[PDB]
């Protein structure tokens, strides 16, 4: 990972514009639930 | 079979269609939508010994920006394409005076055929298109993204953005299947958007070189 | 794998082998599957009717008697008809010497040293364990009858491949044979 | 982005213990009316939105790789932070917030 | 289907075309013999390859001491109540676990399948 | 692992011997030798190999 | 209803087929021109084809063998009777319903029984034991994996298919 | 259907072998082929190759000089019925003919009409053989073909029917596509190859439709057939994936391989890792390998080259070529 | 012949189905059998080292033996040892304990 964030070789060749395509490292991130995602439609209007 | 080979037709001229859609030429909405009756009933329903022979099924199209830029298709009707064939289709070219066509090979085309339109390059577009390869769209399939051509303005705002020259950027090969689809060439950029599992959406630069 | 009792001879193996179906070709497919045997200090494969011939039986009705030992089964001779056709060209015994001969270590400047050269080596490399000495070829003749009725039996599925983890097809070289 | 409707998804902060955590620090009382306005949380998740920085500059470009690079995370923030939520299922105050 | 040899040298007789009196005869490569075809068919393969393996049964398995024997099944011809059984014990038999039974009884081999 | 082994404890290694008393007895009881025989019978009598070496057929 | 014509295998294919009509007096039995018949299969086949070419002499001769032959005399005798027109029978689609009643009981025996030819892909392990708690039904798989290692053990972790709850063995 | 999984399968990924050893296709249906056996049935048969060896009973050559001769007992009817009418064919032939009979239960399975097969054999070779042919109600079915009726107007007779009866049986295509041997037909009992469709409501439902598993990859012709879903039909096989549908798209089915074999063993791992290695495998447009065929002609360092594999043979082409080292 | 294979493939697999269900059948009735003061189980629950598969191996059965994903092959001629009888099928003869 370079300072522009970039993940480039030896090269300079660009690898990936960001880390991980978000630019997040491994060791802060944890397993979540989206909650927005299959619900039925009037469920989801009446919860949210 | 005859209905097998009219379906082959009738579905080669959709991906056709479809192909001078995403390439920003000018189609209409029922030429983009043929059924199968529909196709049978305007050009014929038997092929062999009958009205639709290869050579009523050739398009003129137009860019949208521009209407003189007049692109073509072929479909050429021995299955081995030549010298001969390519040289008649060239000349044809010439007097209607149009810079770019595609050719739809039945199995496939000579070598000194396909050397023929690499010398005729310049001039002359000539793209070789095999029968089997536009039996379906491969731009539908879930494992092809969406791929979008840049402009040049569109490059040199995204290099000086990213203060990148153009070797830094990854690659994709003038041969690529989806390359060929977009008839992109040696020297553009084409624009790869694709969902992510970990950032929901990401966007890719490839240089086609 | 032959060895002469364990006396001399150190290193004599022989492989009777049958051509696969598979090979594609105008001449490949009408034959079927040859048998094909490679012999010790020759360098490439000799047709197996060949070495029958050589050994001295020229009808190949006597060829038929020591590899196949009951001719009222049938399914038995079609995979011996490729191979009588293969050697069909070669009738006398001194030709056959001279078709094995052609493909010895060194090829000989006459032809009489090349047919003296492949009558020994049928005499003293070709399976010594059966014999070495005058006339123990009409033993080999049975041993490789029976050689060939062996791979018959296995390309028809009536006897299983062997296999070679089976210990008892091993031996345990000791002290004394390693001295 | 996601068929299969597959919810497990790896991301960076912890919402639902983070909210545990405010509630439990700022002895939330889960049974009495709040003093939390939901204007004020739809304006604090989009400034907070607006904080959240992986690609910077002012260039169309760089806005919209900020977007994709945020996309899922603030997709995220706003269905578990949004106002109804807020109001009936955590309960949290101003300072909790 | 079979194989006949010449009664002359004693080698492989060849079917070839009679063209005048449009008969196929047999006859040697190595010499002038020629034999009249009396199956009137060469060359046969059964592809599906299903073959009796009762022929291919030796009646002196019943002195095996390794193979099982029954006494629910007696022998047809002696009527021995003791006989051995196996399978079908070779390669490319297809899938069949069918058994085979041999009268283990002196002077007796009659073989019977179940 | 499993090319290195050992032997068990009552096994025992053959140290070899000459095929001469029993070639001697098998034509002494009967095997018809490989020389005087006729084709046609060997395919309804057992073959006899000795060291590996076929020296005659049988017949019970 | 016969437009005749003067082409001789056109004729020909006619008479045959009238004397495969002939075959077991079931046209003495109805009382049936057999002729005019086959001139109207011929007239109806030559309609269909437009040619003389080998669709055309097949297709006319596979009629002739499913005429003749005696395993099958009831299918004649519709033909003769009027059971069956006779520019329907110039179309049928070959054995699959231009058949006796055996013939068609034994083809969709064996369509059943090539069903369990290549289904295969050893795909469910039929377990069939563990009761779901959400939809209750007892159709699921397990699965052994984390073997060994430090701390976690083998726990058989149980799907059921339909609606998709996963519940540990525990 | 045995899947390698695994050491040797992520081997296979990281080599991209040319030949996997058991490269499959899933395959999708539409519209009713998708919820009708039969149909499936017929989809299957219409992509699973089918040689003449696999529906003939057995094959024989006889010797009738006379077409009213027919030594065979049986055939002697309709033999005559094909002589009574003679069509295409000179009343003049040779004695020589060649009968198979076709084995009823491989029939009716792969749907093959008889007068079907014998278009294909005499269309697919032209005018130079001649077939006879039943229907299908004898016991014995029965197909009879003859040579040249125009040869008599080397290699014998009897030598050439058997150089053809020994290639009908090896490579003559009825059905099917070749390189692909045997295709299977299964109701998914996992969501992952279940069809997944948003109702009306609102919520995600699965429905169990018929999808089929080859053995052998023509991705291709598959895709190309009518009736198979193009979208969602996809190989395992790295190259075809690449060489049909482009750098994008074997990127992506890297990157399924490779979390499809690490999370077979109910381990996990980052996507992150993932990535990064599918993206430096397609990062310069083609398939790179991570071999020395793959690493070392890139364009890294003389000095990275020669610590990795073929070490001195990278110094030889570096010094005859004269090759700098920015050292980075 | 079960849906997709051979005689010898339906009879493997009918009969590992039957050994497998009593091993997992004996399996569940040693683990029922244990008291609370079981030292085997404490180590199991609390995770630190052993399985419940270990117990039913220790308790009830061992079970199945598999060489190369299969059971016990012929080495003999048509048996797995010289003690068990020419073409013997059953469980005992074919490696289950
Ligand atoms: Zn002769
Ligand atoms: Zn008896
Ligand atoms: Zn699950
Ligand atoms: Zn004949």
């Amino acid at each position: 990972v370079k300072y522009d964030a970039t993940v480039r070789n030896s090269i300079n060749q660009v690898v990936q514009l960001r880390y991980g395509e978000d630019g997040l490292a491994g060791e802060s991130v944890e397993f979540q639930n989206l909650a927005t995602l299959k619900p039925s439609n009037k469920a989801f209007e009446k919860k949210f | 079979d005859d209905e097998e080979e009219t379906y082959r037709l009738w579905k080669i001229r959709k991906t056709i269609m479809q192909l001078c859609h995403d390439r920003g030429y000018l189609v209409t909405q029922d030429g983009l939508d043929q059924t199968l009756e529909e196709f049978k009933a305007q050009f014929g329903g038997k092929p062999s010994e009958g009205r639709p022979r290869r050579t009523d099924l050739t398009v003129l199209v137009a860019h949208n920006d521009d209407p003189t830029d007049q692109m073509f298709v072929f479909f050429p009707e021995e299955p081995k394409v030549g010298i001969k064939t390519i040289k008649v289709y060239c000349q044809r070219m010439q007097e209607e005076n149009i810079t770019r066509a595609l050719i739809v090979v039945q199995q496939g085309m000579t070598p000194s055929a396909k050397q023929s339109l690499v010398d005729m390059a310049p001039k002359y577009i000539l793209e070789q298109f095999l029968q089997q390869e536009l039996l379906i769209n491969i731009t539908e399939h879930e494992l092809v993204p969406e791929h979008v051509v840049m402009t040049k303005e569109e490059v040199t705002e995204l290099l000086a953005r990213y203060k990148l020259r153009e070797n830094q950027l990854p690659r994709i090969q003038a041969g690529d299947p989806v390359a060929r689809y977009f008839g992109i060439k040696r020297g553009q950029v084409v624009k790869i958007i694709r969902p992510s599992e970990t950032a929901g959406r990401y966007i890719t630069y490839r240089l086609v070189q | 794998r032959s060895c002469l009792e364990n006396s001399s001879r150190p290193t004599s193996t022989i492989w009777v082998s049958m051509l696969a179906r598979g090979g594609q070709g105008a001449k490949k497919s009408a034959i079927g599957q040859r048998i094909v045997a490679t012999l010790p200090y020759i360098k490439q494969e000799v047709p197996i009717i060949i070495v029958f011939r050589a050994l001295g039986f020229v009808s190949d009705r006597d060829i038929l008697e020591h590899i196949i030992y009951d001719f009222e089964d049938p399914e038995m001779m079609e995979m011996v008809k490729p191979s009588l056709d293969e050697a069909f060209v070669i009738q006398e015994q001194n030709v056959a010497l001279n078709f094995i001969g052609s493909r010895g270590a060194k090829p000989g400047v006459t032809k009489e040293k090349r047919i003296k050269y492949a009558k020994e080596v049928l005499q003293k490399e070709m399976l010594p364990h059966v014999g070495v000495s005058d006339f123990c070829e009409t033993k080999k003749a049975y041993f490789l009858g029976y050689m060939v009725h062996r791979l018959l039996l296995a390309a028809l599925g009536r006897r299983e491949l062997d296999d070679r983890d089976h210990y008892g097809n091993k031996r345990l070289d000791l002290a004394g044979p390693l001295l | 982005i996601f068929p299969t409707g597959d919810s497990k998804v790896v991301l960076p902060c912890n919402l639902l213990r983070m909210i545990w955590n405010a509630q439990k620090i700022f002895h939330i009382n889960p049974r009495l009316p709040s003093d939390l306005h939901p204007i004020k949380v739809v304006e604090g998740v989009k400034e907070l939105s607006k904080k959240l920085v992986i690609v910077n500059g002012d260039d169309p470009l760089s806005r919209q790789a900020q977007e994709n690079a945020t996309l899922l995370f603030n997709i995220h923030l706003r269905s578990t932070l949004c106002s109804r939520r807020m109001a009936e299922e955590f309960r949290l105050s101003g300072e909790a917030f | 289907v079979g194989i006949r040899f010449c009664q002359e040298c004693n080698n492989m007789l060849y079917p070839k075309e009679d063209k005048e009196n449009r008969i196929l005869l047999y006859a040697c490569r190595n010499c002038d013999y020629q034999q009249e075809a009396d199956n009137s068919c060469i060359y046969v393969n059964k592809i599906t390859h299903e073959v009796d393996e009762l022929t291919q049964i030796i009646a002196d398995v019943s002195q095996d001491p390794t193979l099982p024997r029954t006494e629910d099944h007696p022998c047809q011809k002696c009527g021995h109540k003791e006989a051995v059984f196996f399978q079908s014990h070779s390669a490319r038999a297809e899938d069949a676990m069918r058994l085979y039974y041999v009268c283990t009884a002196p002077h007796c081999g009659h073989r019977w399948t179940e | 692992v499993g090319l290195v082994k050992n032997l068990a404890l009552m096994a025992y290694i053959s140290v070899g011997s000459q095929p001469s008393p029993i070639l001697e007895f098998l034509e002494e009881w009967s095997m018809e030798n490989l020389e005087e025989i006729s084709p046609a019978a060997i395919a309804d009598a057992t073959k006899i190999f000795v060291n590996g070496c076929w020296v005659g057929i049988h017949k019970d | 209803r016969a437009p005749s014509t003067s082409d001789s295998v056109r004729l020909k294919c006619r008479e045959m087929l009238a004397a495969a009509l002939r075959t077991g007096d079931d046209y003495i039995a109805i009382g049936a021109d057999e002729e005019e018949l086959g001139s109207q299969i011929e007239e109806a086949i030559y309609q269909e084809i437009r040619n003389t070419d080998m669709k055309y002499k097949n297709r006319v001769r596979s009629r002739i063998s499913n005429l003749k032959d005696a395993k099958n005399p009831n299918l004649r005798k519709n033909v003769l009777c009027g059971n069956i027109p006779p520019d329907l029978f110039a179309r049928m689609t070959a054995e699959e319903m231009a058949s006796d009643e055996l013939k068609e009981m034994r083809k969709n025996l064996t369509k059943e029984a090539i069903r369990e030819h290549q289904m295969a892909k050893t795909g469910g392990t039929q377990t069939d034991l563990f009761t779901c708690g959400k939809c209750k039904k007892k159709n699921c798989t397990y699965t052994q994996v984390q073997t060994r290692s430090a701390d976690e053990p083998m726990t058989t972790f149980v799907v059921c298919n339909e609606c998709g709850n996963r519940w540990k063995f525990c | 259907k045995n899947v390698t999984l695994g050491v040797p399968r992520l081997k296979e990924l990281i080599n991209i072998s040319k030949k996997p050893k058991t490269p499959s296709l899933t395959v999708f249906l539409l519209g009713q082929s998708a919820r009708d056996a039969e149909r499936a049935k017929d989809i299957l048969c219409r992509l699973e190759h089918t040689t003449l060896r696999k529906v003939t009973a057995n094959t024989a050559i006889y010797y009738d000089p006379n077409p009213q001769s027919t030594v065979v007992a049986e055939d002697q009817e309709w033999v005559n019925v094909y002589y009574e009418m003679p069509d295409f064919d000179v009343a003049r032939i040779s004695p020589w003919l060649l009968r198979v009979e076709l084995d009823r239960k491989h029939m009716t399975d792969r749907k093959l009409t008889m007068e079907q097969i014998a278009e294909k054999i005499n269309a697919g070779f032209g005018d130079d053989l001649n077939c006879i042919f039943n229907d299908d109600n004898a016991e014995k079915l029965v197909l009879r073909i003859r040579i040249m009726n125009s040869d008599e107007n080397k290699m014998d007779d009897d030598v050439f029917l058997r150089c053809i009866e020994s290639n009908m049986l090896t490579d003559m295509t009825l059905q099917g596509i070749e390189q692909i041997s045997k295709v299977y037909m299964h109701l998914p009992q996992t969501d992952n190859k279940k069809k997944i469709i948003i109702t009306e409501d609102g919520e995600f439902k699965a429905l169990q439709e018929w999808i089929l598993e080859t053995d052998g990859v023509s991705l291709m012709r598959v895709l190309s057939e009518k009736d198979v879903d193009p979208v969602r039909t996809t190989s395992n096989d790295i190259v075809e994936i690449f060489t049909v549908l482009g750098i994008e798209a074997v990127r992506k089915a890297l990157e399924r391989e490779l979390y499809h074999v690490i999370s077979f063993d109910g381990s996990y791992v980052n996507y992150r890792h993932l990535a990064l290695l599918c993206d430096t495998m397609t990062c310069r447009g083609h398939l790179m390998a991570i071999t020395r065929h793959g690493v070392n002609r890139q364009d890294t360092g003389p000095l990275m080259k020669c610590s990795f594999e073929e070490t001195v043979d990278v110094l030889m082409e570096a010094a005859a070529h004269g090759e700098s080292d920015p050292m980075k | 012949p079960t849906p997709g294979n051979t005689l010898r493939q339906t009879f493997e697999n009918q009969v590992n189905r039957i050994l497998n269900d009593a091993r997992d059948k004996t399996g569940s009735s040693a683990q029922k059998s244990l008291s609370e003061y079981n030292n085997f189980k404490s180590m199991v629950v609390s995770g630190a080292k052993g399985s419940k598969i270990n117990i039913s191996q220790v308790i009830a059965v061992v079970g199945q033996q598999n060489v190369e994903g299969k059971r016990i092959p012929f080495g003999f001629k048509h048996r797995t040892l010289p003690h068990f009888i020419k073409d013997d099928y059953g469980p005992e003869s074919r490696g289950f304990v």
